[PDB]
C-alpha cells in the first residue's frame, strides 16, 4: 500500500482510471481536477495537469472511449457537466492541457454521476443529479465536439428529495456490444435498468428489489463472454448485493432479475462497489475501515477474500 | 457539561481545552497533544472551584488564561489560570 | 440594529471557523437551522433539520451542546445523537448565478468508544486528522479516534487498487509487480 | 444558641476546675445531657457513576445540578459488592491517614454508634475526627442526639 499525495486542498471524491490503465483523474472540493500519468521507468505516479473546473465541489469524472480521443466530463454541485478535451501542444502542470469544450446547462439539479457510454453506442453521455432527472447527451456532429444535444430525458424520482436529506445518485452502463442499450440508474433507495426500445426511447426494463436504504454504488460486471449479467450494489446497509441478470411490449428482448448473493461483512454502509477487467473480483469499501476483494469459488456464489484495511 | 476548544493561547503543538462538570461546579483548564491518541494526551492543568452554576463561558484569544465564567446566580467572574 | 429577523431558533450561536457569514442556532423543539447573515440582511434559513438536537432549550438552562463545526474541513459540521453515535454532515453548495445556497450531500456515522457521552469537542491533527474529545455524563473526559473510512476501491486491467479515503488527501494503491 | 462545646462557658482557665465541677453538679442531678455525634454514610449520583464506568473497565442532553440521585447505605458492614465499591469510592482522592481512618472507622458509620464511644474505643484523637467530617462533607450524614 504505497501511498501517493494528490495535491488537493480539500476532500477527494471521485477517482477514475482511463480505459488503458495508465492515467487516474481526481477531482475533489477544492474545485480542481488533476490528472496523474504512470511513467513506465521511474514507476510512481506524476502529475500530468491540474486545473480550476466548477464553481462548486466536483463530484463525479469520467473517462471517455480513447478512440473517440482524450474527453473527461466532470459532474459537480453547481448545477452544470463541463467536457475537457485535451491538447498536446501544452506543457504539463500548466493549467492549460485540459480545454474546455461544452457546458451541460440542462440540469435543474446538482448532478452526482456521470458515466459514458461505451463506444459502440457513440460518444453519448449520462447524468444523475438531485432532481430525479436522467438526461443523455449525444455528440452527434463530427466535425467539433462542442455540440452535446440532449436525446433522452427520464424521471427517474416524482419529486427532487429535500434540502435536508441526503441522497446518492450512481449510474452503470452496460459494456456489451451483443445486447441491446441498457442503463442500470439507482435512485434514493431504488435501482432501475433502463433500455432503448424499438422506438428510439428509453423504457424501464428491470427493477433490482430490496435496498431498503440509500444505494451508495452501482457497478455492472463487464461482458467477458458468460451468458449472464452481474450486477454489484453497495447500499447504505451493510448488504452488497450481486444480481445475476438473464436476458433472452416495445423492447428488443426481455429480462429477469436473481439475487444471486447479499453479504453483510461490512457492519456499515458500503460506499464504494467495484468490478475488474474480467468481473472475478468485487472491491468494497464500507465503515469499517475494511476494503475487501470477492471471488466466485467452486459455483456462482460469491465469497470473501483478502481483507484491506485502512 | 461544556467543552471549549480554545486557540491562540498555545505557541506549540498543543491546543488548550477548558472544561465544565457536569454539576456546574468547577472550571478545569486541560491542554491535549494532537498527534498522540492515548488517554494521557489530556493533560491536567488546573482546576478552579468555588462556582455556584456556571450557565455560560467565554475565553479571550488576545490575553492568555482570561477566562470569563458566569453563572446562574447573577456574578460574572473574570479570572486567570495560565 | 442591523436587522432583527424574528425566529424561534435562537439558541447557541456558532460561528462557522472558515466563514464568518454562516452561522447555526437550534431552538426549544431541538430543530438546528444553519443561517446566513447576508440572507438575513437582505429571509429562510439556509438550511433546517427537524429534531436534530436537544429539546427543553427554553425550560432548561444547563445544556450541553451536542453539535459542532467542524474545524478541520469547510462545508462540514457534527452532531451528537443519543449519546451513542456521532454523525458528520458533509454539506454541498451552489450559488445561483455570492450567497451560496446549502444542501446535505452525505453524512458519515462514527460510534462513539464509550456510551453516555453529553458534549464533544474536535482535536485537529495532522494531514487533516479528525480526532474528538469527548466528556461522558458522569464527567469522564476520553479521547478517540476517527477510522479513515475508504471512499473508493477502484480496479484497474492490470489487476491495481487504488483506494481513496474520507479524511485526507493522500491515494492508496497496490499494485501487481 | 445552637449547641456548642462546653468551653465557650467557662472565661478562663483559673475556672475551669469550678466549672467542671458545676457540669458535674448539673449532670449529677439530670439537668444536662450530652448531646452525641452519630454518623451514616450516602452516596450520590456522582459516586454511582464512577462505579459503573469502573464496572464497565472490567437526560443527555441537559446537566441538571439540582436532581440528584442520592441513597443512605445503612449498614456498610453488610454492604454488597457495588455498595462497598460505593463506599471505597467515596474515599478516592484522599490521603493515607484519611484512608486508614476510614477503614478502621467504617463499620461504625450506620447512624447508632457515637463518635465519642468511637474516639474512646479506637484510640483516635478528636483533631482527626474533625479532618474526617471537614474532609466528607456531603457523604457522610451527621446525626445529633443523646
Amino acid at each position: 500500500m504505497q501511498p501517493f499525495d494528490s495535491g488537493h486542498d480539500d476532500l477527494v471524491h471521485d477517482v477514475v482510471y482511463d480505459f488503458y490503465g495508465r492515467h487516474v483523474a481526481t477531482c475533489s472540493s477544492d474545485q480542481h481536477i488533476k490528472v496523474f500519468k504512470l511513467d513506465k521507468d521511474t514507476s510512481n505516479w506524476e502529475l500530468s495537469d491540474s486545473w480550476r473546473a466548477h464553481d462548486s465541489s466536483i463530484v463525479a469524472i469520467d473517462w471517455a472511449s480513447p478512440e473517440y480521443g482524450r474527453i473527461i466530463a466532470s459532474a459537480s454541485y453547481d448545477k452544470t457537466v463541463k467536457l475537457w478535451e485535451e491538447d498536446p501542444d501544452q506543457e504539463e502542470c500548466s493549467g492549460r492541457r485540459w480545454n474546455k469544450l461544452c457546458t451541460l446547462n440542462d440540469s435543474k439539479g446538482s448532478l452526482y454521476s456521470v458515466k459514458f457510454a461505451p463506444a459502440h453506442l457513440g460518444l453519448k453521455l449520462a447524468c444523475l443529479g438531485n432532481d430525479g432527472i436522467l438526461r443523455l447527451y449525444d455528440a452527434l456532429e463530427p466535425s467539433d465536439l462542442r455540440s452535446w444535444t440532449l436525446t433522452s430525458e427520464m424521471k427517474v424520482l416524482s419529486i427532487p428529495p429535500a434540502n435536508h436529506l441526503q441522497s446518492d445518485f450512481c449510474l452503470s452502463w452496460c459494456p456489451s456490444r451483443f445486447s441491446p442499450e441498457k442503463l442500470a440508474v439507482s435512485a434514493l433507495e431504488q435501482a432501475i435498468i433502463y433500455q432503448r426500445g424499438k422506438d428510439g426511447k428509453l423504457h424501464v426494463a428491470a427493477k433490482l428489489p430490496g435496498h431498503k436504504s440509500l444505494i451508495r454504488s452501482i457497478s455492472w460486471a463487464p461482458s467477458i463472454g458468460r451468458w449472464y449479467q452481474l450486477i454489484a450494489t453497495g447500499c447504505k446497509d451493510g448488504r452488497i448485493r450481486i444480481f445475476k441478470i438473464t436476458e433472452k411490449a416495445e423492447l428488443q428482448s426481455n429480462l429477469q432479475v436473481e439475487l444471486l448473493s447479499e453479504h453483510d461483512d461490512h457492519n456499515g454502509e458500503v460506499w464504494s462497489v467495484s468490478w475488474n477487467l474480467t468481473g472475478t473480483i468485487l472491491s468494497s469499501a464500507g465503515d469499517d475501515g475494511k476494503v475487501r476483494l470477492w471471488k466466485a469459488t467452486y459455483s456462482n456464489e460469491f465469497k470473501c477474500m483478502s481483507v484491506i484495511t485502512a | 457539561g461544556l467543552i471549549k476548544k480554545v486557540t491562540h493561547w498555545s505557541y506549540d503543538n498543543l491546543i488548550d481545552y477548558l472544561s465544565v462538570n457536569p454539576t456546574r461546579d468547577e472550571v478545569t483548564h486541560y491542554k491535549v497533544d494532537p498527534e498522540n491518541e492515548s488517554d494521557e494526551s489530556i493533560i491536567k492543568l488546573h482546576t478552579v472551584k468555588d462556582f455556584g452554576s456556571i450557565t455560560c463561558l467565554d475565553y479571550s484569544e488576545s490575553e492568555i488564561g482570561m477566562i470569563g465564567v458566569g453563572e446562574k446566580n447573577g456574578y460574572l467572574r473574570i479570572f486567570n489560570i495560565s | 440594529p442591523i436587522y432583527q429577523h424574528p425566529t424561534r431558533l435562537t439558541y447557541d450561536i456558532k460561528l462557522n471557523p472558515f466563514n464568518d457569514w454562516q452561522f447555526s442556532t437550534y431552538g426549544d423543539d431541538g430543530t438546528l437551522a444553519i443561517w446566513d447573515r447576508r440572507k438575513l440582511s437582505d429571509a429562510s434559513p439556509l438550511l433546517t433539520f427537524e429534531k436534530l438536537v436537544g429539546s427543553g432549550a427554553a425550560s432548561r438552562k444547563y445544556m450541553n451542546s451536542c453539535f459542532r463545526w467542524s474545524c478541520v474541513r469547510n462545508n462540514e459540521f457534527a452532531t451528537l445523537h443519543r449519546g451513542d453515535t456521532i454523525k458528520r454532515w458533509r454539506l454541498g453548495y451552489y450559488c445561483d448565478s455570492n450567497i451560496e445556497n446549502l444542501f446535505v450531500s452525505s453524512v458519515h456515522d462514527t460510534n462513539t468508544m464509550y456510551d453516555r457521552v453529553a458534549t464533544f469537542d474536535y482535536i485537529p491533527r495532522s494531514n487533516n486528522g479528525t480526532s474528538l474529545i469527548c466528556m461522558r455524563q458522569s464527567g469522564t473526559i476520553y479521547r478517540m479516534p476517527i477510522s479513515e473510512v475508504c471512499s473508493k476501491a477502484i480496479l484497474n486491467n492490470r489487476n491495481s487498487l487504488l483506494l481513496s479515503n474520507f479524511e485526507n488527501t493522500e491515494i492508496d494503491e497496490i499494485r501487481v509487480n | 444558641d445552637k449547641p456548642q462545646a462546653y468551653s465557650n462557658i467557662i472565661p478562663s482557665r483559673e475556672h475551669k476546675p469550678v466549672y467542671l465541677n458545676a457540669l458535674a453538679w448539673l449532670i449529677q442531678y439530670g439537668y444536662v445531657t450530652q448531646l452525641l455525634t452519630f454518623i451514616n454514610i450516602r452516596v450520590d449520583k456522582h459516586i454511582k457513576m464512577a462505579v459503573d464506568e469502573d464496572l464497565e473497565k472490567e437526560f443527555e442532553y441537559d446537566d441538571p445540578e439540582m436532581q440528584h440521585d442520592y441513597t443512605i447505605i445503612l449498614e456498610p458492614e453488610r454492604a454488597t459488592a457495588i455498595e462497598k465499591r460505593w463506599l471505597y469510592r467515596c474515599i478516592y482522592g484522599q490521603p493515607s491517614d484519611i484512608q486508614i481512618l476510614f477503614n478502621k472507622l467504617l463499620k461504625y458509620f450506620n447512624g447508632k454508634v457515637p463518635m465519642e464511644l468511637v474516639i474512646i474505643k479506637e484510640e483516635i484523637s478528636r483533631h482527626d475526627l474533625k479532618k474526617l467530617l471537614n474532609a466528607l462533607d456531603k457523604y457522610l450524614i451527621e446525626i445529633h442526639h443523646w
